[PDB]
RNA sequence: AAUUUUCUUU
RNA sequence: UGGUGGUGCAUGGCCGUUCUUAGUUGGUGGAGUGAUUUGUCUGCUUAAUUGCGAUAACGAACGAGACCUUAACCUGCUAA
RNA sequence: GCCAAGGAUGUUUUCAUUAAUCAAGAACGAAAGUUAGGGGAUCGAAGACGAUCAGAUACCGUCGUAGUCUUAACCAUAAACUAUGCCGACUAGGGAUCGGGCAAUGUUUCUCGACUUGCUCGGCACCUUACGAGAAAUCAAAGUCUUUGGGUUCC
RNA sequence: CUGGUGCCAGCAGCCGCGGUAAUUCCAGCUCCAAUAGCGUAUAUUAAAGUUGUUGCAGUUAAAAAGCUCGUAGUUGAACU
């Protein structure tokens, strides 16, 4: 609903109307509120401490 | 092949298998060069002195690489005591 | 059904892997530290993630696991493969016995071992 | 801006084969077109036909459509590419990427004396491909091609200036008669003639000759 | 040639003795019957160590002249030789590839694991076709830890040793080692090697 | 096309061979093309051991078995399910499973 | 057990 | 120009079925002259080609799942 | 039990080209079918009834003639198949099986047999593979064929 | 491409086009091939490696006699 902005329309020639469908997938980082679909978790890299520390 | 100038005249000059002395045409992706090195005294293979042997896909397929190889070796002087002439 | 999804497989081996010493024993402390590292969208996906993780846990600690790595026994492996006994093929005189191998070493270039077999 | 992916393409891009005839001569094998695009070009294409196969579907018939393309200028280097595609225009640009991949060094000799450059094959040489034999004989001097309209047109970009031609079987299999000609005319550099009984100095290889000047 | 330096030395043979190398199992090959002495009862062939030691000298010698050891290869699925390959790599600059092959490994530049090596080097044809195939699909030398029940296509050096004995398969990959390094690396003939054989046996858990 | 190599029947080194009967349908089939199976019963259900031991004689005489060669055609036996229809990589294996 | 039939095309 | 006049066997858009289920397809590789096939599976499990696992396949895409809406207790966190 | 004959094997035995394939011409030739004699248990064409079905004339049950057996005369064909003519040379690895022969300071049972191992000849076949072939299924021949020619019949 | 008919007239060497949008029916425009020549009907030749000595094919597409003996015929080890 928010990734599959399409349009339709119909286009008048000499033969019958003809329908046209264009859908474009807009980017991750647009659903107006978010980036990240429900689908795809990232996780983050950490640091690694000593294990000693003298 | 020469012309009546004289001079070759061909894209390439095939090489021929060692084992076999057959050509190798240029879609034979089963034969392998192989390279071996000399050894002095005291081990320590000098670098830039080798033998090269060249085996074709058929005898790759058929399996007498082994032999072939060793035949090659016994007769050049790097192996003794692997391969005999008379079975 | 209750079976996992493989994102639910593949976000559970990864926070695995990379925060190990992180996971404590509690599901609840697990879910919380998920919450703070790995920024998911839906909080039963999250849900879902922290109990997979724990059931891991559980397994590993019960018996060593194969596909997740974490600056660990992915590194006693080789700990113990430096592991080397005093030389198994040393004995000392009598290794074994054959007629045959015995005819073969004294006829190339060796004697060495005695002879017994059958 | 190709970048390579085999220590082949690598050597290719840096330049450090002289000719593709090394290659050929150690048989080394070819995974990207570019180098064949490096070495050989000025090298034109040839469409033969766009056969749409079917297969028949629970719900209807899937249709793609096949082409057939031979390529190579006019010096010994033919090559024959077989695409499968939904649309033709990929399958056309598959059927040249395969031909670019295809190519082959093609041998030519003379009919009599060897005066000039090579005009015909050098030997009778024979190729079956699906019960389609085509058999390429030495010619003389004139009568150019004497082969079927696709045959002639694959012998006119190896080079090959007079060839007598013979085909068996169906040859209205484009595919068949394609495969068998592109057999025939690989197989010229594959006869052992005596003027080859030399024994010739073993070479190195590309990999082997540079393998210092191939790391990262 | 080869010097008198390569001698002797009974202690390697005794090693041989002692890992059980010089037994196959049943069936021969013809293939590998100039590598066998004289057949043992009970339907056991006995390899000529000499011939081993020789085969073993030539793949040692075909290892090298690689100016890069990463482009040689070591395979071998079966377990008995996995850590058996990784000390290989350990110790030269070769790489190891133990457990799944992978097919596509030679082929398909497209894989992540496209490593295009110069040379490989098996330890049991049988188990591992595979990998002899993909390399006589794109060009690649072969040299086999083969048994007297082994399948010598596409092969090109076969050792003779028992290629199943977890024993022999370690000291033949130690010795193989211990050759190359010999022949070009750092060790020297006259020095033992501190690096024990017994490391390179595996199986028991 | 040849389903077997050897035309499904055991006939190397043979002219004739001669012809069973069927238990079931009473067709005739020839003797190496007959499905044959060996039906080794004991003469009682192992379930009755319990009773015919409480109610027998001779202190622990051994209970006799029977011993059937039951030879089936190929329709009866793919009825039966006695031999069942393979693909065509398993057809080439005799050993029984 | 028992199960016959599907006109010529688009 | 107008037509609720015909032609849905000229059409577009929409909707209903196949389909209250789990199916479908590229790229590079392997097999086959070829139409095609592997990938997309012995086996076990699941609502699912769901997942384990083997494995001339590897890496991927759609669907399923995921997702969204709806029904259940209370926080004196900012109120009437 | 008798008679005639046969293949393979062993052989420092005999003859010495006596050989291979065939028109025309001949021998045998399953089953079924025919003419006379004997015999006819079982099964069983034709047929008789009894069920199923809308119609069953068939498939199902019982009975049942010729036939199924044999002798003396006939014919002469079957998916008579390995859907693959006969003779000869060469060609990849292995394991079973039949007949013979060779060898074992091999095993066993009151001079032999049985069993085990290796080699070899001649058969019946089998597994893997494809140097090779085919349109493919597949083939150790259907390979040694556009690099096309060992010989000879049928079609 | 424009007009007429609408499985009808018909076209058409074969595949094949025509049931109201007919690039294949008949009228117009233009284009293509040969040229003072072009098409059609028949006979023959090449392609026909579908007559095959060169040079066919016979397990499954047509095709190994059910099998054996046997004379013409064909072929016939080496050695002077
Ligand atoms: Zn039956």
């Amino acid at each position: 609903v928010d990734f599959i902005d399409s349009a339709t329309r119909h286009v008048l020639l000499r033969q019958g109307v003809l329908g046209v469908k264009v859908k474009i997938m807009l980017p991750e980082p647009k659903t107006r509120q978010k980036k990240s679909l429900p689908d795809i978790v990232v996780v983050l890299d950490p640091k690694e401490e000593e294990p000693i520390t003298k | 092949m020469e012309n009546e100038a004289g001079q070759l005249v061909d894209l390439y000059v095939p090489r021929k298998c060692s084992a076999t002395n057959r050509i190798i045409q240029a879609k034979d992706h089963a034969s392998v060069q192989i390279n071996v090195c000399a050894v002095d005294a005291e081990g320590r293979q000098i670098p830039g002195e080798k033998t090269t042997y060249a085996i074709s896909g058929f005898v790759r397929s058929k399996g007498e690489s082994d032999d072939c190889i060793n035949r090659l070796t016994t007769q050049d002087g790097l192996l003794e005591g692997v391969w005999s002439y008379q079975r | 059904g209750r079976v996992r999804t493989k994102t639910t497989k593949r976000a559970s081996r990864v926070v695995i892997e990379k925060y190990y010493p992180r996971l404590t024993l509690d599901f609840q402390t697990n879910k919380r530290i998920v919450d703070e590292v790995a920024i998911i969208a839906s909080k039963r996906l999250r849900n879902k993630i922290a109990g997979y993780t724990t059931h891991l846990m559980k397994r590993i600690q019960r018996g060593p696991v194969r596909g997740i790595s974490f600056k660990l026994q992915e590194e006693e492996r080789e700990r113990k493969d430096q592991y080397v006994p005093e030389v198994s093929e040393l004995e000392v005189d009598r290794v074994n016995v054959d007629q045959d191998t015995k005819d073969m070493l004294k006829s190339l270039g060796y004697d060495q071992i005695p002879v017994r077999v059958l | 801006e190709w970048v390579p992916v085999t220590k082949l393409g690598r050597l290719v891009k840096a330049g450090k084969i002289k000719s593709i005839e090394e290659i050929y001569l150690y048989s080394l094998p070819i995974k990207e077109y570019q180098i064949v695009d490096y070495f050989l070009p000025r090298l034109n294409d040839e469409v033969m036909k766009v056969v749409p196969v079917q297969k028949q579907t629970r719900a209807g018939q899937r249709t793609r459509f096949k082409a057939f393309v031979v390529i190579g200028d006019s010096d010994g280097h033919v090559g024959l590419g077989i695409k499968c595609a939904k649309e033709v225009a990929t399958a056309i640009r598959g059927a040249i990427i395969m031909g670019k991949l295809s190519i082959m060094p093609i041998r030519r000799g003379y009919w009599g004396t060897a005066l000039g450059d090579p005009h015909t094959v050098p030997v009778k040489v024979s190729g079956k491909c699906g019960s389609v034999t085509v058999r390429l004989v030495p010619a003389p001097r004139g009568a150019g091609l004497v082969a079927a309209p696709v045959t002639k047109r694959f012998l006119q970009l190896a080079g090959i200036e007079d060839c007598y031609t013979q085909s068996r079987g169906s040859t209205k299999t484009l595919g068949n008669f394609v495969k068998a000609a592109f057999a025939a005319a690989s197989l010229t550099y594959g006869i052992l003639t005596p003027n080859l009984w030399a024994e010739r100095p073993f070479g190195q290889t590309p990999i082997e000759e540079y393998a210092d000047i191939l790391m990262q | 040639g080869r010097p008198n330096i390569l001698n002797a030395t009974d202690e390697d043979i005794k090693q041989l003795l002692a890992a059980n190398c010089h037994i196959g199992s049943k069936n021969l090959e013809v293939r590998m019957d100039n590598y066998v002495w004289k057949r043992r009862s009970d339907g056991v062939h006995i390899l000529n160590l000499g011939k081993t030691w020789e085969k073993l000298v030539l793949a040692a010698r075909v290892i090298a002249t690689i100016e890069n050891p990463a482009d040689v290869c070591v395979v071998s699925t079966r377990t008995y030789g996995h850590r058996a390959v990784l000390k290989f790599a350990a110790h030269t600059g070769a790489t190891a590839i133990a457990g799944r092959f992978t097919p596509g490994n030679f082929t398909n530049y497209i894989t992540r694991t496209y490593r295009e090596p110069r040379l490989i080097v098996v330890t049991d044809p049988r188990a591992d076709a595979q990998a002899i195939k993909e390399a006589s699909f794109v060009n690649i030398p072969v040299i086999a830890l083969c048994d007297t029940d082994s399948i010598l296509n596409h092969v090109d050096i076969a050792i003779p040793t028992n290629n199943k004995g977890r024993k022999s398969i370690g000291l033949i990959w130690y010795l193989l080692a211990r050759e190359v390094l010999r022949v070009r690396g750092t060790l020297s003939r006259s020095a033992p090697w501190d690096v024990m054989p017994d490391l390179y046996f595996y199986r028991d858990p | 096309t040849q389903k077997r190599r050897n035309n499904g029947r055991n006939k190397h080194g043979r002219g004739h061979v001669k012809f069973v009967r069927c238990i079931n349908c009473s067709r005739a089939v020839p003797k190496d093309k007959a499905i044959k199976r060996w039906t080794i019963r004991n003469m009682v259900e192992t379930a009755a051991i319990r009773d015919l031991s409480e109610a027998s004689v001779y202190s622990e005489y051994t209970i006799p078995k029977l011993y059937i060669k039951l030879q089936y055609c190929v329709s009866c036996a793919i009825h039966s399910r006695v031999v069942r229809v393979r693909s065509r990589e398993g057809r080439r294996i005799r050993t029984p499973p």
